[PDB]
């Protein structure tokens, strides 16, 4: 469980907004804004 | 006495496995008394069977009979006091007063106490048979909130609470508001006579559990009314009975029972203190068939959408990514599937969700802005009328243009309470005040 | 319409 | 023979005097044997005669007591034998309270020794509540309430009492989470500075600290603390880094603390590698992470949404699922926002956003909610987000920080600053809340 046992350099994404990393759902969502322009 | 059953010992186990290869031999020990911290006394969870002495019920007989006769209230006062004096005694005697107690008041209200408020003139014109009356009528009497260790004749049986409770709900739901200070003592009164049994049993459930869906309704006929009460006093009697009633439903899943309307009752206790983390840890500890009952559910949901990270309070901390979602909350509260009760305690907040509401939108609103039309204001944060919006706009010292806009730029305070200025007057939605008029107090309460 | 911090 | 281990105990040497039979049994039958036929006046004069006793009265009943122990122990039975044990405890710690008392520099390790068994032994006893016909958590709550007795009695002038005061802490709060009652860990906390006599927190020993800002951390994030949980969790990690790995339980604790940690700096706006963490966490545990960080990266609220559905019973044990669903939400909107943000203002140079836009961009990143026929009842996951609320989800972004812009509710449209950099529209997450919500620093003293 969560209680500790007994005893006898960065780790995190620094630039991770920055970076673009292509997935499923950022191409959905820009097909969508394509599309509300277009209807615009 | 330490407990010393063959089946417990053999349950619990040894400290080691082999004792004989220590050099250990089998002894007999003498039955060593409990340690002090071990001793608890246990509230009882299950029915009880009410059993008198047949003296005692005697007595009272010779109560009501010398009560009939005497017309005099001084003479019958008295007479009373001394049987009284009598009665202690013989019960120190009997050893059934100060140990396990059972009241033996069958009657709502007790008869010595029926005449003691006569002859003091504190019998209101409800408990009373006609109003022209002058003594207090046995049938229609309910005890006062007491404030000597009170004998069994003055404390009523489990049984009869229910039945007394019951009477409240049918006969005295309709005189509100006029007799919220006589409900509210006199229900008070009712949970009093259980801790004096030490009784938590299902009648101590049943009765705890309407008395709090009564002070929720009483809370929003109040502010229907516009009838000045006490507020504080309300919601500190409420939060009193949740914390209460949510300790008798731990007890009772510690004894592997169960509670029909447990699931309800903890939505409540999360309503009680909105901006307290302290109860979102003690719902996630509570089984899953709990935590995931639509009443709880809906219950949290609203404490994510008042919470707000701007929200200032004296000896408030803000935290981190508050949703402030006061127009999720106000579409919420005209949802058909929000139970009644909840709306009544959530309106309580109305007044400090609307002030955050206009505070974060007049950060977002540039220096050369139009005034924000009052209609924009009504649907948004749901008004009851433009008379209500104008007035909480003067509350807060909101510039008002033409009678019909509000310059949100001029808003200054960041905090919806007013070190000077009394609280605004408590409101209520009008959706809510709707489905209330559809349905009887008597049928609500029930469930 | 032009944006203004605040 | 009773004698001679009352010259022991008088002299100071405890080397027999423990609760721990397995260590201790040959030497306690025998005694029980020979002291089997006498009466507790007799063992209390027994004490008080013997030469060279201390003429302290604390130091009289306990060795008193631990005769009595002795005496009366039942080893087939340990509910019969509970009492004499925390009885003997308690006066143990008792001694324990004066800071002259006498053998009290060796008196330390026994109290810690007898402090691991002991709790061991409550554990086990309060599992059976119920057939015992005593409160949950009592054993326990006792206990407690000896050890705090004994950590307010510790102030500043190396004492051995001071040396294990931050053992006593870690040891009073792991019992109040276990007890369930973690709210009573503030007072050992507001107090615990002012009793330590050590000149800086970091003079501890290392294995101390990791477990006292394990708890710290894990405090605050039961009042939604988040920030001031992280820098604990975070300098926590930092410091069991160094510590070797080859023992193989640094590690079981090294995933404890992650476990908080890594929601917690996602909150934040913090995303961690998964290479150093490699080690510390199972492959199971990097994928069910990585679900969720690819659900907040790109604004998909039905995916955080669904991620904490799933998740549910672990998350809860925790205490993790209601400030999930608080702050999760609203690092989610700022992603969907600065993903829109990007492809409608720097690339088509457009600075208006309608609500319209928002709107039908919304109900694509949440999806069905409570109003729609598919979720005819309310839950916890479809009951806080509608895309309706599109200047509401606005307003608090721009409130928080997270985003700058100015909203119209008469237009229906928020305009934003024309400028083909990104980062004057939408700040880094961290840097933003990290500034509106200031943490206390991870260095205590």
């Amino acid at each position: 469980d969560d209680e500790f046992e007994d005893f006898p350099t960065n780790i995190w994404e620094e630039n991770w907004d920055d970076v673009e990393v292509d997935d499923d759902f950022t191409n959905e969502l820009k097909a969508e804004l394509d599309r509300y322009k277009r209807e615009n | 006495y330490m407990i010393n059953d063959a089946k417990t010992i053999q349950l619990v186990g040894p400290l080691i496995s082999s004792p004989d290869n220590l050099g250990f031999q089998k002894r007999s020990h003498k039955a060593r008394e409990l340690p002090r911290f071990l001793i608890n006394q246990e509230p009882q969870l299950e029915k009880r069977a009410f059993v008198q002495d047949p003296w005692d019920k005697a007595n009272q007989e010779k109560m009501i009979s010398l009560e009939e006769s005497i017309d005099d209230l001084n003479e019958l006062y008295e007479t009373l006091k001394k049987m009284r004096n009598t009665e202690r005694s013989i019960m120190e005697e009997k050893g059934l007063v100060d140990i396990v107690f059972q009241g033996t008041c069958l009657d709502m209200c007790p008869t010595f106490e029926r005449s003691r408020r006569n002859v003091e003139y504190t019998v209101y014109s409800y408990e009373k048979n006609q109003p022209n009356d002058k003594k207090a009528s046995r049938t229609k009497a309910l005890k006062v909130f007491a404030r000597a260790p009170p004998l069994p004749s003055d404390v009523r049986p489990p049984h009869i609470l229910v039945k007394t409770l019951d009477y409240i709900v049918d006969n005295l739901l309709t005189t509100l508001p006029e007799s919220e200070g006589f409900l509210w003592d006199r229900m008070r009164s009712i949970r009093q006579d259980f801790t004096y049994q030490n009784y938590s049993g299902p009648e101590a459930v049943d009765c705890n559990e309407r008395i709090v869906r009564i002070h929720l309704l009483i809370l929003h006929i109040m502010v229907k009314s516009n009838v000045e009460f006490s507020l504080q006093q309300e919601l500190e009697q409420l939060h009193k009975s949740l914390i209460t009633l949510s300790e008798i439903y731990d007890d009772v899943r510690s004894s592997g029972g169960t509670c029909p309307n447990e699931a309800e009752f903890r939505a409540y206790a999360l309503l009680s203190k909105i901006r307290d983390p302290q109860y979102d840890e003690n719902i996630q500890r509570l089984p899953k068939h709990i935590f995931q009952d639509k009443l709880v559910q809906m219950a949290l949901c609203f404490r994510r959408v008042i919470s707000n990270s701007a929200y200032t309070e004296r000896g408030f901390v803000k935290t981190e990514n508050c949703l402030n979602f006061y127009a999720r909350f106000f579409q919420l509260m005209q949802s058909p599937s929000l139970p009644l009760l909840m709306g009544f305690f959530l309106q309580m907040h109305l007044t400090d969700i609307r002030f955050y509401a206009l505070r974060a939108l007049s950060h977002t609103l540039n220096k050369k802005h139009k005034p924000i039309p009052f209609i924009y204001l009504e649907n948004m944060l749901l008004f009851n009328n433009r008379q209500e919006i104008i007035e909480f706009c003067n509350y807060y010292s909101i510039e008002i243009i033409n009678g019909d806009a509000a310059d949100l730029k001029t808003l200054q305070h960041y905090s919806h309470k007013l070190s000077e200025t009394q609280p605004l007057k408590k409101t209520y939605l009008t959706c809510l005040e709707r489905r209330l008029q559809k349905t009887t107090y008597k049928g609500l309460i029930n469930g | 319409l032009e944006y203004s911090d605040n | 023979m009773a004698n001679q281990l009352l010259d022991e105990l008088a002299h100071g040497n405890f080397s027999h005097l423990t609760l721990n039979l397995s260590q201790n049994g040959r030497e306690i039958a025998i005694l029980q044997k020979q002291l089997t036929g006498f009466d507790d006046k007799q063992l209390e004069t027994f004490v008080e005669q013997h030469p060279a006793m201390p003429n302290d009265t604390r130091f009289k009943i306990m060795c008193t007591s631990f005769l009595n122990y002795a005496r009366d122990v039942d080893p087939w039975s340990a509910w019969s034998s509970s009492d004499l044990i925390f009885e003997f405890y308690q006066c143990l710690i008792n001694c324990l309270i004066n800071d002259n008392a006498p053998h009290i520099e060796m008196l330390i390790p026994v109290a810690t020794r007898e402090t691991e068994f002991i709790i061991n032994l409550a554990g086990k006893l309060d599992s059976f509540h119920l057939q015992l016909h005593t409160r949950s958590h009592q054993f326990l709550s006792h206990i407690s309430s000896i050890l705090s007795r004994l950590f307010n009695s510790i102030k500043p002038p190396i004492p051995g009492k001071q040396r294990i005061l931050l053992y006593l802490v870690n040891k009073l709060n792991n019992i109040y989470f276990r007890i369930e009652s973690p709210q009573l860990c503030s007072n050992i906390f507001k107090n615990f500075q002012p009793k330590s006599m050590l000149a800086h927190f970091n003079e501890y020993q290392l294995d101390q600290q990791i477990e006292y800002r394990y708890l710290l951390g894990r405090y605050y994030l039961l009042n939604s603390q988040v920030h001031n949980a992280f820098v604990q969790f975070n300098e926590a990690f930092q410091s069991l880094l160094n510590l070797p790995l080859t023992n193989q339980a640094i590690t079981r604790n090294g995933t404890r603390i992650l476990n908080y940690m890594i929601p917690t700096g996602l909150i934040l706006g913090k995303m961690v590698k998964w290479g150093p963490l490699r080690p510390f966490l199972s492959q199971e545990t990097i994928d069910n992470w990585s679900v969720l960080y690819k659900h907040v990266r790109y604004g998909n609220i039905q995916g955080v949404s669904l991620w904490l559905r799933q998740n549910e019973r672990h998350l809860c044990a925790r205490q993790l699922l209601i400030v999930l669903l608080e702050k999760l939400p609203m690092v989610t909107y700022r992603n969907l926002i600065k993903t829109v943000i990007k492809s409608w203002t720097t690339e088509w140079g457009q600075n208006k956003l309608p609500y319209s836009l928002i709107e039908r961009v919304l109900q694509l990143s949440i999806g069905p909610t409570f109003e729609d026929p598919g979720a005819q009842e309310i839950t916890i996951y479809n009951g806080i987000h509608s895309p309706k609320n599109v200047e509401n989800v606005l307003v608090t972004l721009i409130n928080l920080g997270l985003l700058r812009a100015n909203c119209f509710p008469q237009l229906q449209l928020c305009v934003v600053k024309k400028t083909t950099m990104i980062q004057e529209i939408v700040p880094p997450v961290n840097e933003r809340i990290t500034k509106m919500f200031p943490a206390h620093s991870h260095v205590l003293w």
